[PDB]
């Protein structure tokens, strides 16, 4: 069956940068459009950013736009997301997922890995 | 038709790449269409015909969903396109129909459901309310909108886990008012056109008996929603067996031992009355859905996660 872990997660400042990390197994990756999502407290699921099975294209949902990079490596069967210039607005869980979204940037497929956590925050250490 | 996968299809500035089949249904095919600039899905369903009197069929179907789009529980337009008998591949005039792309069938969400058991009342309430809710948009329109054909079957679950209406190949903003003034002829023409557009078991008994000076218009909805509201509660459709004997005489029967769809049992027997004229209104029967919902304090709105998650 298919698998999906999540790395790279964790508190940053305002104005930071992490790169997240996905690791699939369990289905044909060459061949999957893949995307990454997020959970946000008080919101739900939102589609953050997406790529195409070769590469030859990258999607992002507007807010992320110009800070945000989705690059595979389907040699390994890895997702990345190298994000820039982080805001309060992108805290939350974020997972790897097969496919697109569908309208209001609502991803096709709900997450059922563990996801890696990314808190926008100038705090010492976690709460 | 399965050849058509690995395409890229053109619909405004949007293009397409066809992914994969997701429904095959004779002349038609539907698939999970994506975005190459946006990386959005869509549904893209394919028809391939060179019959006039099809074309004639997609335009009028294409026009009602034009006009009930937008409404939570009827599947979102997003565009069309009619490609000529010389200007297609096949040499047949090519339908396309962009949609929102939907979770799957609402058939497909129940059959997985049969092994947990019966569906909770809560489900059954919002499955309901929601299909009742797109039929009432419908009826709403200026003229009403008929659709003559509903069952589970012509039901999608969306992406929230909504239905959604997908199919209005046989509605009609035509009502018939069968009279002493109406030859044999009339009559089976008439009786002609409706026995195409229905499912056998899902026959109104206006339509079984055209010597009922009965109205043939938007109450023929009604019987059919009495007929979901009780495949959903039990196990079996009401008229399963297609009989017209028991269809134009009303004979069912709620399971008389039965103790968890009781709310639902007033609303059953108030849709299926034989005469269309003493059956509910979709308004008194979306009010009737509300007070169950609100003594419950359950949304009807809400996803049915029930189904979703399994
Ligand atoms: O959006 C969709 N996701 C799916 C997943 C599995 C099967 C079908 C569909 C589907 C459909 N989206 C649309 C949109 C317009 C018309 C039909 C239609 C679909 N499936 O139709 C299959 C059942 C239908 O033939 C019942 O009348």
């Amino acid at each position: 069956q298919v698998q999906l872990q999540e790395s790279g997660g964790g508190l940053v400042q305002p104005g930071g940068s992490l790169r997240l990390s996905c690791s699939a197994s369990g289905f044909k990756f060459n061949d999957s459009y893949m995307s990454w999502v997020r959970r946000v407290p008080g919101k739900g699921l939102e589609w953050v950013a997406g790529i195409w099975e070769d590469s030859s294209a990258a999607h992002y949902r507007d807010s992320v736009k110009g800070r945000f990079t989705i690059s595979r490596d389907n040699a390994k069967n890895m997702l990345y997301l190298q994000m820039s210039s982080l805001k309060s607005d992108d805290t939350g869980l974020y997972y790897c997922v097969r496919r697109g979204y569908s309208g209001d940037y609502r991803p096709i497929n709900n997450p059922s890995s563990q996801g890696t956590q990314v808190t926008v925050s100038s705090a010492a250490a976690y709460p | 038709q399965s050849d058509f996968v690995g395409q890229t299809v053109e619909l405004g500035e949007l293009r397409l790449r066809v992914r994969r089949v997701l429904a095959e249904g004779g002349f038609a095919f539907v698939y999970e269409a994506q975005d190459v600039g946006s990386g959005r899905e869509y549904a893209l369903k394919r028809l391939l015909s060179n019959e006039e009197e099809k074309n004639r069929a997609i335009i009028q179907e294409v026009c009602f969903m034009k006009k009930l789009s937008g409404h939570p529980n009827i599947v979102q337009f997003c565009s069309a396109a009619s490609i000529g008998k010389e200007e297609s591949d096949t040499g047949q005039a090519e339908f396309l129909l962009l949609t929102e792309l939907c979770k799957g069938q609402l058939v497909e969400f129940l059959k997985k459901m049969e092994s947990r058991g019966p569906l909770s009342c809560d489900t059954v309430l919002k499955i309901f309310y929601q299909t009742c809710r797109a039929v009432q948009h419908m009826h709403r329109q200026k003229p009403p909108i008929i659709h003559r054909d509903l069952k589970v079957e012509n039901l999608l679950l969306s992406n929230q886990g909504t239905i959604k209406l997908c199919d209005f190949g046989s509605a009609t903003t035509i009502s018939h008012y069968p009279d002493y003034s109406w030859s044999a002829q009339r009559r089976a023409l008439v009786e002609e056109e409706i026995t195409r557009n229905t499912t056998p078991m899902y026959r109104t008994p206006e339509i079984i008996d055209l010597y009922s000076n009965f109205p043939i218009g938007e109450k023929q909805d009604i019987w059919a929603l009495g007929c979901i509201l009780y495949l959903l509660c039990f196990r079996q459709h009401p008229f399963e067996d297609g009989a017209k004997l028991r269809i134009v005489n009303g004979k069912y029967s709620i399971p008389p031992h039965d103790t968890q769809y009781t709310v639902f049992h007033s609303l059953i027997r108030a849709m299926l009355q034989v005469n269309p004229e003493e059956r509910l209104s979709i308004a008194e029967v979306v009010h009737q859905l509300q007070e169950i919902a609100a003594a419950r304090n359950v949304n009807p709105k809400s996803p049915i996660t029930e189904l979703l998650e399994q």
